[PDB]
């Protein structure tokens, strides 16, 4: 997730349709997003690390969220009215197939819908950011730098410590 | 000795007062300005047809830098480093050593054309007319690195522009 | 192929439209702006090429950095470059903008405007003559003539 | 800003459009010229004065050369002094053309700028023919001038001079008696002679208040 | 009916021009691009703060003088009455009263802007 | 068939505006000892096409602080009103024949100010707000005097129908009867259209771009086209009002050619005036319109009410 | 240039020619070729309505002369 | 005297080798003036002078349509002038 990402911007742009369609209301999906600067610093460190020759790393964020909680927090940081409604899997797939027809960059695809609803894997046997000397930045410290663009003029100056960070399903 | 620019007093007779009233109510001076613009409309414009027509220049024009040779083909530069010393912008970098035949010649001669102020001091300082500012001025590039000249580029510029540089020097060396 | 021909023709049309109407921002810094004015003067008449000054950044296509860029001004120059709608182009004109020039080693001078904004054309001189800047603008037009946006989009 | 005349941050406190306070912020073109001069020799520091006031350049060269000559206890030859004064008057013509035309352009008169910049271009040609640079000549130096005049320069200067007065007359016909110009200029920015003296003013900014002073 | 169709056609053309301008080209909007323009530096305050009006009294006088336009407009038809004496006398009375109100506003420094 | 008429009205007007941009640029250039657009197309004949194509392929911006609805509405209203103000013009036959055409032009022209007002307010920037306030001041300056001048001139036409003006000046131009009213009307139309010396709402040297400083690409081009169409339309209105061409019912093309030549002369005079003078202060415009134009306009309105009654020259069509 | 300003002026003049001529020809085409009738007042409208009723083809511009009164 | 300038324009049309050459020189150089040929390059550039024109317009060059490898029918630039004709064309000298 970052300024030019397709993760936070993707959910923030769903306000144009009026509601947020989520499969199973997003209560059966768990996400662990990671900050862009952390990934880039990890790449540079892996270049500069001689022990990372044949290794395989897994870059994950510090907190795990339910999809419903994550999207609710996203809409709260952007100060937009949150209208979540459940959409069945086949209907969402049909919507994605319809959007796939764009000759330009599609707004969404069936594969994108599949990947959004799929929970992040837990791979504790792989090295992570911490093994390269990186402390992963939580979403609650960098969400405003992405979602402040999506606010209206009335809420443009609101500070980051106003939107009450969300609940994490951790352990 | 001084003069006044705004120290006149208008007449107060009926004739001049009526002329001023006519000027106020019928806009005489505005019509005169319109007439001046109309006169300018019908003159020939001063525009020239660049790039097919060029602006006038002189043999003293200071354009792109170049390194010159003697008629035998030997380089004129003998690495005295006076151009480097005199350069107000520290745009010239020089390294030299004895050549294989024992000549005093440079191994590195660079001019940073993004540091250069094009003052012509280097060609004044040169005692053998080795470094000159040529007549070329149309050498804009697309990258910054293309404006960092080394010895090969300057020698190529000299070989390219010698036919004009020699004639320009012949017409002006008696003033120097 | 038909589509290749159509995208080539459309790219040619859009390139001609963009390079035949270039509007530089009313923006100058130092001595080189005087030569910019002389390029706007009757002798060279940049407006006869379709080149028109406009004050607002939102109504500008080209930005000509004509003068020394200092550290106090770099935020404002970057701000007005960012507020230009795309496509946009930058012309670095003169030694000061190209690499610092006479003030390269100063404590308050940015050593080239390309440390702040990307540059398309570098016009050398201190100052470059009005004809030199005109040559730079025509070179920028020739560079715009060579863009392949729709062909590359089709090739994706 | 088109009327900022370069790099100026005027922070203005306004009630409506009435100007309650002006705060000029400068230094957006501070290049640290004096320190750099401290790091150069006397001939190397000459081109900086070309770039101090880039509208009147040979005048700055003349001032710097006069200071260095005073410190050197030497005297330029008479021909050098005559050439210096001639090109100083040409430079004054250039500066006054630029100032008046850009003042009118800021107020709203766009055309005299275009009329007079052709004469400015011809004077630039004189500059180039005498030095090889159109505006940054470095011609005037603490010994005199760098080079002698080319064999056909005085005739061309005379040809320009015998005609410049008609251009001045056309500019005056455009501006001097216009009622809109007078409305925009008369009784605007009035400064008293005592205030002008105490505030450090010089040149026209003194002479416009009746102070009879000219260096 | 014809006027309604003309208005609809003009509005549709303008709206289609806007829609073409907004959906045809490539958009790249970020925070710095969409910020307010204040000549390169951030503004100090808000543009929604009160902006004092120095010609308010002239604005109210304009409100009052606009209705005399509605009073004077039917004059081309009023010129066709049989009693031209009364019509001319009352029209001149209205115009004289308007000029008198203008003179009263002028002499009491009403047309001068506040400082 | 009426839709074909609407298109045949509005498309040539847009083309004329597009080429008026080029003509203005070339006229100003030649008045400034230069040439003007001469390169793209022979004699710059393809410059307007390039300008339009470049403007409509550029990114439009929506400011972060802007009120989006009014921001988008304002250019639509501007161009719609600019196109609409053409339908009652008799050339020599109007698209829409109205009993009160002059009142229609008055009402729609006074409605067109809200485009500038709402664009400046919705931009939510200081320079745009200053431009909008200047527009308010300008409208207050010119509206009443313009209305009284129109009434005074039409007291000799006998009605508010625009076609009757062709019959009124069948033998003599109306300018030989009301040339002072014509002078004040010309100045008032310069002030109405925000043209030099009365272009305060933009004020390039003072307010960067003024009310439209936040607009870019197509929305900005819309304001530009509305402005130039207003210029052409107001000069055509002045030509119909004060320089009446003779109309032959069996050959209206002669009248069309005559009227087009006269309105082109007036538009070129507009460009001339722009090229010849400096700009006013917007309080000085108010003082000019209220302390010089208004008393003379009132006196001349009294004069033109009295004169037909004294001279027994009252026009028909009560 | 000064005569190179003339092609653009000619193009603008040609563009401005089209509205009036087009309106005249469209009026002529849809009114039997005789200059579309004007109804500023109710009397002229009543005249047109009577013309429409007596035309026999529901078209006002179809004119019946002295051959319609036997 | 209007007939005189119209006849001059017709002769300008005829002096470029017909309508085709006239239109070629109009669309390539945006200029239809006729001058005295001074010389030609080994690359194809042609040089013309006309001393009745004011200073700046009295000398010009019609560029070649094909330089070393590129087609210069439309894309011409001032750097295609060789140094000797560069000296002549910029009025640094009087001798071609
Ligand atoms: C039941 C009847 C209901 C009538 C509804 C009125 C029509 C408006 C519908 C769309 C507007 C709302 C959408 C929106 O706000 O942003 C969308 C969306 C949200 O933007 P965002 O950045 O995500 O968030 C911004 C904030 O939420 C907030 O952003 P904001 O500050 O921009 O929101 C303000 C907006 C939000 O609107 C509301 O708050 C609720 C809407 C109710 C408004 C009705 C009030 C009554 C006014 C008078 C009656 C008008 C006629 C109504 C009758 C209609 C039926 C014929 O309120 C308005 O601006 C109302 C303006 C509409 C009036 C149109 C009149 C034209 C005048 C022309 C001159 C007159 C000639 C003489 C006659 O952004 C966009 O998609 C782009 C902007 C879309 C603008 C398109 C054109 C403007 C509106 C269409 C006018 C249609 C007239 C026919
Ligand atoms: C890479 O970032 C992204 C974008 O780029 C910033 C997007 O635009 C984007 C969404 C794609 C769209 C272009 C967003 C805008 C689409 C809306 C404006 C749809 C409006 C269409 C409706 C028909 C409006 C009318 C409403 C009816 C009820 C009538 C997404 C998902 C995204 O991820
Ligand atoms: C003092 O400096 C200044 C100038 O001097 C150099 C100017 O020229 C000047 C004016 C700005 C110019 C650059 C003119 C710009 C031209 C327009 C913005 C382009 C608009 C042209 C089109 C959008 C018109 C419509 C185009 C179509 C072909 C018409 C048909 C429409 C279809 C729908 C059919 C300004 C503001 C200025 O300030
Ligand atoms: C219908 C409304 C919507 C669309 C509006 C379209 C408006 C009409 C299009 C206008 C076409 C004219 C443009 C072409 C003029 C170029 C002239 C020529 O010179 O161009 C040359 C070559 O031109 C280009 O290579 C190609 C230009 C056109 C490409 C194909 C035309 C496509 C038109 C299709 C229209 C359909 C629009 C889409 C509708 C939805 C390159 O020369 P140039 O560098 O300049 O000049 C050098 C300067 N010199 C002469 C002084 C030395
Ligand atoms: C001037 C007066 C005359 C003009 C009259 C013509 C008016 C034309 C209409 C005005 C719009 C013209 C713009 C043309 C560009 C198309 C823009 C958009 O509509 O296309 C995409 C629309 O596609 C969407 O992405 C989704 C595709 C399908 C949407 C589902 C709706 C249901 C339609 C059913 C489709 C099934 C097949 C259809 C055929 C039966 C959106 O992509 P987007 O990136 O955002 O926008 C940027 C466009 N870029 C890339 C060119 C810069
Ligand atoms: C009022 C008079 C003028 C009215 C306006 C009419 C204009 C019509 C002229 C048509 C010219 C053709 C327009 C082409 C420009 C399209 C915009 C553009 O350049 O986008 C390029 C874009 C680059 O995308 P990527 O390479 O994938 O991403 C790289 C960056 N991430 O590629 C495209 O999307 C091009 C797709 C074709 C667009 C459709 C054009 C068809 C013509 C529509 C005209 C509409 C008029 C009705
Ligand atoms: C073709 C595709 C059609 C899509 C229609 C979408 C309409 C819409 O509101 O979307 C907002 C759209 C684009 O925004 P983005 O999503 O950020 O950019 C998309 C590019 N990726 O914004 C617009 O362009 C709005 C267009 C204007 C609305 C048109 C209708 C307005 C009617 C106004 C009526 C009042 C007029 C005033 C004059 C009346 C006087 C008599
Ligand atoms: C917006 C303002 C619209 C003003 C319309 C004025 C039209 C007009 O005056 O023409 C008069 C014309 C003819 O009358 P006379 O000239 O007196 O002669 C009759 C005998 N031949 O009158 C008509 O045609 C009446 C037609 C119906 C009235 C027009 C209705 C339009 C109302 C506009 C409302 C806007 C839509 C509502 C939404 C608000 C904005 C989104
Ligand atoms: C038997 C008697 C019957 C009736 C007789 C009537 C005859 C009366 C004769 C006098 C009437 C003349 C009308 C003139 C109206 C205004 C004149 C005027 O004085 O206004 C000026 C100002 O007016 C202007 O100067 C105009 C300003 C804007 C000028 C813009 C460019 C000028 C346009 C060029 C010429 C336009 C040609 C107009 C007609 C065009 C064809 C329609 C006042 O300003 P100040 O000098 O500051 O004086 C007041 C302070 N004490
Ligand atoms: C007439 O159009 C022009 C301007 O707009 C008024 C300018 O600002 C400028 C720049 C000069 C001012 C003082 C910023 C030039 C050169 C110009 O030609
Ligand atoms: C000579 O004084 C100066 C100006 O006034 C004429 C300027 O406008 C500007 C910049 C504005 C235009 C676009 C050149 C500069 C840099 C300047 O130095
Ligand atoms: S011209 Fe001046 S600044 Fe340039 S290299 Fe020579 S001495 Fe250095
Ligand atoms: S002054 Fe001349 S000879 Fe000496 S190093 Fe420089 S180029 Fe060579
Ligand atoms: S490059 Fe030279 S002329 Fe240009 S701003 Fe810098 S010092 Fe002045």
């Amino acid at each position: 997730f970052g300024r030019e990402d397709r993760f936070l911007n993707y959910f923030a742009s769903m306000r144009w349709f009026g509601g947020v369609p989520l499969i199973s209301l997003g209560k059966e999906t768990v996400k662990q997003p990671v900050y862009i600067v952390d990934v880039s610093k990890g790449i540079i460190n892996a270049i500069k690390d001689p022990d990372a020759k044949g290794k395989t790393f897994a870059f994950v964020g510090p907190n795990r969220y339910l999809l419903f909680d994550l999207v609710q927090y996203i809409f709260a940081v952007a100060y937009r009215p949150f209208l979540p409604y459940p959409l069945p899997h086949f209907a969402y797939r049909w919507v994605g197939r319809l959007f796939e027809v764009s000759p330009f960059e599609p707004w969404t695809t069936r594969d994108k819908v599949e990947r959004v609803h799929m929970s992040d894997m837990t791979l504790p046997h792989l090295p992570g950011l911490e093994d390269l000397g990186i402390q992963a930045t939580p979403l609650e410290l960098k969400a405003i730098e992405v979602l402040r663009r999506h606010r209206t003029y009335r809420w443009l100056t609101s500070e980051m410590e106003d939107v009450k960070p969300a609940k994490t399903v951790n352990i | 000795t001084y003069k006044f620019v705004n120290m006149r007093e208008p007449s107060m007779d009926m004739k001049s007062v009526t002329d001023r009233a006519a000027q106020t109510l019928l806009w005489t001076e505005l019509v005169r300005g319109l007439g001046m613009t109309l006169s300018y409309l019908f003159r020939e414009p001063a525009t020239i047809n660049y790039p097919f027509e060029k602006g006038p220049l002189s043999p003293r024009f200071r354009g792109e830098h170049a390194l010159r040779r003697y008629p035998s083909g030997e380089e004129r530069c003998i690495a005295c480093k006076l151009c480097e010393a005199v350069c107000p912008a520290q745009a010239i970098t020089i390294e030299a050593e004895p050549r294989a035949d024992g000549s005093r010649r440079t191994t590195r001669y660079d001019i940073d054309m993004t540091k250069c102020i094009y003052c012509g001091f280097c060609q004044e300082a040169c005692p053998v007319d080795a470094i000159v500012e040529g007549p070329n001025f149309e050498f804009s590039t697309e990258t910054h690195e293309e404006l960092l000249y080394n010895k090969e580029k300057l020698l190529n510029n000299g070989d390219k522009w010698e036919a004009e540089i020699a004639a320009n020097i012949q017409a002006d060396y008696l003033y120097r | 192929s038909r589509g290749e021909y159509v995208v080539a023709k459309l790219d040619d049309l859009v390139n001609w439209a963009r390079r035949s109407s270039l509007w530089p921002m009313t923006f100058g810094l130092a001595c080189c702006a005087v030569e910019m004015m002389h390029m706007a003067a009757p002798r060279y008449d940049m407006d006869r090429f379709g080149v028109v000054f406009r004050a607002s950044p939102r109504q500008s296509d080209v930005m000509i950095v004509a003068g020394t860029l200092t550290n106090k001004m770099a935020p404002a120059l970057r701000k007005v470059y960012d507020q230009m709608p795309e496509p946009r182009y930058v012309v670095s004109m003169g030694s000061c903008a190209n690499g610092g020039g006479y003030y390269h080693y100063s404590y308050s001078v940015v050593r080239g405007c390309d440390r702040i904004v990307p540059v398309d054309i570098y016009v050398p001189g201190c100052p470059p003559t009005a004809e030199a800047l005109l040559y730079g603008i025509l070179q920028l037009q020739r560079k715009i003539k060579r863009e392949k946006r729709l062909r590359i989009w089709y090739r994706r | 800003h088109p009327a900022a005349h370069g790099v100026l941050r005027l922070v203005m406190e306004l009630s409506g459009e009435m100007v309650r306070k002006c705060d000029p912020h400068i230094g957006l073109l501070h290049r640290g010229t004096e320190k750099l001069i401290e790091y150069k020799t006397y001939l190397q520091a000459l081109p900086y004065f070309d770039r101090l006031d880039y509208v009147s350049m040979m005048c700055n060269e003349q001032a710097y050369s006069l200071a260095v000559e005073k410190l050197l206890n030497i005297q330029p030859p008479p021909r050098a002094q005559w050439i210096r004064v001639l090109f100083g008057e040409i430079t004054r013509l250039l500066n006054h053309i630029m100032a008046v035309t850009t003042h009118a352009l800021d107020i709203g008169a766009m055309t005299p700028f275009f009329w007079m910049f052709e004469e400015r271009e011809k004077m630039f040609e004189f500059y180039e023919r005498v030095s090889g640079a159109r505006m940054h000549a470095a011609y005037i130096r603490p010994g005199g001038v760098h080079q002698d005049l080319p064999l056909g320069l005085l005739d061309d200067i005379y040809e320009f001079s015998k005609n410049f007065s008609f251009r001045i007359d056309e500019l005056e016909e455009m501006l001097t008696n216009n009622r809109i110009w007078r409305n925009r200029t008369v009784d605007i920015g009035v400064v008293t002679a005592e205030d002008a003296l105490n505030y450090g003013f010089s040149g026209v900014m003194l002479r416009g208040s009746g102070i009879q002073w000219d260096l | 009916m014809n006027i309604m169709l003309t208005l609809l056609t003009n509005v549709t053309l303008a709206s289609l021009l806007v829609l073409i301008a907004f959906w045809l080209p490539q958009l790249n909007a970020y925070s710095e691009k969409t910020s307010p323009y204040e000549c390169g530096f951030d503004p100090m305050g808000s543009a929604r703060l009160p902006f004092s009006m120095k010609f308010f009294l002239v604005a109210i006088t304009f409100l009052l003088f606009d209705l005399e336009i509605a009073l004077l407009l039917p004059l081309p038809w009023a010129s066709q009455t049989n009693n031209l004496k009364t019509m001319l006398t009352m029209a001149l009375f209205l115009l004289i009263l308007l000029a008198a109100s203008l003179a009263y506003e002028w002499t009491q420094k009403g047309l001068e802007w506040a400082e | 068939m009426f839709m074909i008429n609407i298109l045949s009205l509005i498309i040539p007007i847009l083309l004329a505006v597009a080429f008026l941009t080029l003509v203005e640029r070339k006229v100003l250039g030649y008045m400034q000892l230069r040439k003007g657009p001469n390169v793209v197309g022979p004699y710059g004949l393809l410059q307007p096409i390039a300008d339009a194509l470049k403007l409509f392929t550029k990114e439009p911006l929506r400011p972060a602080t802007s009120s989006i609805s009014m921001f988008i509405i304002a250019p639509i209203l501007a161009l719609s009103l600019a196109l609409t103000m053409w339908v009652p013009l008799p050339m020599p036959y109007p698209l829409i024949n109205m009993n009160l055409g002059v009142l229609f032009m008055l009402a729609m022209s006074s409605l067109a100010v809200y485009s500038i007002l709402w664009s400046g307010w919705a931009s939510n920037s200081k320079y745009a707000l200053i431009g909008a306030l200047r527009a308010v001041a300008q409208t207050i300056s010119y509206e009443v005097t313009l209305a009284i001048i129109l009434l005074s001139v039409l007291l000799m036409n006998g009605s508010y129908t625009l076609s009757t003006l062709i019959t009124t000046q069948e033998h003599i131009w109306m300018i030989f009867t009301s040339w002072p009213l014509a002078m004040m009307w010309f100045i008032s139309t310069l002030a109405e259209t925000n043209r030099a010396p009365f272009d305060l709402t933009e004020g390039e040297s003072e307010l960067v771009s003024g009310f439209n400083v936040e607009y870019a690409a197509g929305p900005f081009a819309m304001f530009f086209m509305a402005e130039y169409a207003n210029i052409i339309m107001m000069n055509a209105f002045t030509a119909i009002l004060f320089l009446g061409a003779s109309h032959d019912p069996h050959t209206p093309e002669l009248y069309t050619i005559n009227f087009v030549l006269k309105t082109l002369a007036l538009t070129i005079t507009f460009l001339w005036i722009r090229a010849s003078y400096p700009r006013f202060r917007y309080d000085q415009l108010m003082h000019l319109l209220w302390k010089s134009f208004l008393p003379l306009t009132l006196a001349l309105c009294m004069w033109h009410i009295s004169l037909p009654i004294m001279t027994a020259s009252i026009p028909p069509q009560s | 240039m000064w005569f190179e300003i003339l092609p653009g002026i000619a193009v603008m003049a040609a563009c401005l020619f089209i509205p009036g001529m087009a309106t005249a020809h469209i009026h002529k085409f849809t009114n039997g070729g005789k200059e579309k009738r004007v109804a500023h007042f109710s009397y002229q409208w009543n005249l047109m309505e009577r013309d429409r009723r007596i035309s026999g083809v529901n078209r006002y511009h179809v004119t019946k002369g002295l051959e319609n009164i036997d | 005297e209007l007939v005189q300038v119209l006849r001059r324009g017709l002769q300008q049309v005829s002096g470029h080798g017909g309508l085709r050459g006239y239109l070629r020189v109009l669309f390539r150089a945006n200029d239809v003036r006729v001058g005295t040929l001074v010389g030609e390059d080994k690359y194809g550039n042609k040089y013309y002078e006309d001393n009745k024109q004011f200073f700046g317009r009295h000398r010009w060059v019609i560029y070649t349509t094909e330089m070393n490898g590129r087609d210069t029918f439309w894309d011409v630039d001032g750097s295609m002038v060789p140094p000797e004709w560069h000296r002549w064309l910029h009025c640094m000298t009087d001798d071609p």
